[PDB]
DNA sequence: CCCCCCCCCCACCCCCCCCCCCCCCCCCCCCCC
DNA sequence: GGGGGGGGGGGGGGGGGGGGGTTTGGGGGGGGGG
């Protein structure tokens, strides 16, 4: 049940890193969509035979040498170029949640985190927007470690033409539109 | 009764690899139905048609050498492999004995 | 119209790299067939 | 007279070691009040 209860950003403690929390707050910041790559794809100059490393991190080193059999075996030492066509890039994006102004203890700061959120999810957010998000609290390589909020699921805060003629079949429309306009006035 | 320590290795074309399928037999499969020489053409064309086809087969053979390296390698193992010998030879006897 | 204000601008582990050592390959020379 | 084997040189690989990676004051420009 603990993924259904919407936390605020301080109550959300070092123990539910790796728990499916779900958090709630004012997006104050919303960066702009970057691709990352899930697999990259290298061409080998030597060989064509094509190899792939997948990045698991915020960062990584490129290969050089080409590991395949059709080098290896031939002790082949041929080099590696990487190709955008061919790497599987995801969408990302980072989103920075702050509690709500209401919720701050007297005296405290406003407690914030870093949402990041990938693939078909990204540009569901926008700053101003207050929402609430499931996802996944997890550490990142700064014993201290950084910290965000991988997102899952989000929920925002928040014919005609023949409609408009309940209102003009009633007639007098202007008078009456121009008395409506704010009835609490003299 | 002891473990084992590295020791680096090393691969070079043996007249053994040059006398596989994709060796020599590979040549006499492709190089007539590949290669082709016309007056149709300039020198440098037929040159290139000849080049072509002993570059791609070298490389599919050997891809570590360069193509001149390669014809070297391949000129002194010729020079020097008794095996290899005994297939040329066997190609110009079969030759005879057509 | 003149003076004062206020605003701006500025001063410990992991990677790359290099050095050292050992082995393997290739050529040359000599002997054997 | 050519091919094999022995011996020496030269190059490449692999390992090991090492170093690097914001406040305060002052002048001048620009704008507002007496
Ligand atoms: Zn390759």
């Amino acid at each position: 049940a603990i993924s259904s209860k919407p936390l605020s950003v301080r109550q959300i403690k070092g123990d539910f890193l790796g728990q499916l929390i779900t958090v709630r707050g004012i997006i104050t910041r919303v960066s702009d969509v970057k691709p990352a790559v899930e697999v990259i794809a290298y061409t080998c100059d030597q060989c064509g035979y094509e190899v792939f490393q997948e990045v698991n991190s915020r960062t990584f080193t490129p290969l050089s040498e080409c590991t395949s059999e059709e080098c290896s075996q031939n002790q082949t030492k041929g080099q590696l170029f990487m190709s955008t066509r061919a790497s599987k890039f995801s969408a990302f994006q980072e989103c920075k949640i702050q509690e709500l102004s209401q919720q701050v203890p007297v005296g405290h700061i406003p407690r914030s985190l870093n949402i990041h959120v990938n693939g078909t999810l990204v540009r569901s957010l926008s700053p101003g927007d207050i929402v609430d998000v499931t996802g996944i609290f997890l550490p990142a390589p700064y014993l201290l470690t950084e910290t965000y909020l991988e997102a899952q699921f989000v929920r925002q805060h928040k014919d005609v033409e023949e409609r408009v003629m309940e209102l003009i079949t009633s007639g007098d429309v202007y008078n009456r539109l121009a008395k409506s306009i704010a009835p609490e006035i003299y | 009764a002891i473990t084992a320590r590295k020791r680096r290795p090393q691969v070079k074309l043996t007249a053994e690899k040059l006398l596989s399928d994709k060796g020599l037999p590979y040549v006499l499969k492709n190089a007539h139905k590949r290669i082709r020489i016309s007056s149709k053409k300039n020198s440098y064309d037929n040159l290139s048609n000849i080049i072509q086809f002993y570059q791609l087969w070298a490389h599919e053979l050997f891809p570590k050498a360069k193509f001149k390296d390669f014809m070297k390698i391949c000129q002194t193992v010729g020079k020097t492999d008794p095996v290899l010998r005994e297939y040329r030879v066997s190609l110009f006897r079969d030759e005879m004995g057509m």
